[PDB]
């Protein structure tokens, strides 16, 4: 996952 | 501040709580935080080691060879973000903000996180207040 | 296991010490350790956050923009490795193994590490035992 | 919780 | 020690 | 630093  | 333990060592009464207080201060200042936990729209920055020291789920995640290096973990989107926030604050403080309006969400989140002592406490408040 | 705090929160008596116990267990198993501290020939694996939570020196080192990402820190080679080992175990346990034959090394190492409460304790044992 |  |  |  990534964070926007 | 210190006492003669049952073993030979001198033991410091406030040391463990001061460590935790300092860890929470590092969290507030975003110092050495190494993971973001995402619960639906909400992001929570933390230290992996603290999470592993309080939660069976986080222990398992961060000892998994694939997942241990991830800097973002997405939890079940049906976890209540407020329940998670309460449990995270608990991890870093020893204080559990348990109220009529959050107890069920807190208990459900604690089950998911494998914090069985908090689940057991929530059960006991539900029973003793019935 | 828990009590009504002076604030509204329920507070868990053993939580901070259980966290510390779990952190020390992660250290024993070399789980998520992120730094090696070198004192002459001796290597000590640890968690940066625990070191920063107990030592003013380690707080400064790991908040320095150049040094914060280093995975190895070399201390003054004149630091007594046993003194450091004792203080590290203290950080992860609350127990200080203070003895006639190590007190001076422990005090000197605590000064270097900026653990002023341990320095003050060592002074008090030196004075009270004179 | 106890780390095993 | 207190983290500032 | 490195470790040997």
């Amino acid at each position: 996952w990534r964070v926007p | 501040l210190y006492f003669q333990g049952a073993d030979s060592c001198i033991q410091f009464t406030r040391h463990a709580s001061d460590v935790l207080l300092n860890l929470n201060r590092l969290r507030s200042r975003d110092i050495l935080t190494d993971v973001v936990i995402v619960v639906s729209r909400e992001q929570f920055r933390a230290h992996k080691t603290v999470l592993m020291a309080c939660s069976g789920l986080f222990y398992s995640i961060f000892t998994d060879q694939l997942k241990c290096n991830l800097s973002v973990i997405n939890l079940d989107p049906e976890i209540n973000p407020e329940g998670f926030c309460i449990l995270l604050d608990f991890m870093y403080t020893s204080r559990l903000n348990l109220r009529e309006g959050n107890i069920m969400a807190v208990m459900a989140t604690a089950m998911y996180l494998q914090m069985e002592h908090v689940v057991d406490t929530c059960r006991k408040f539900i029973k003793a207040s019935e």
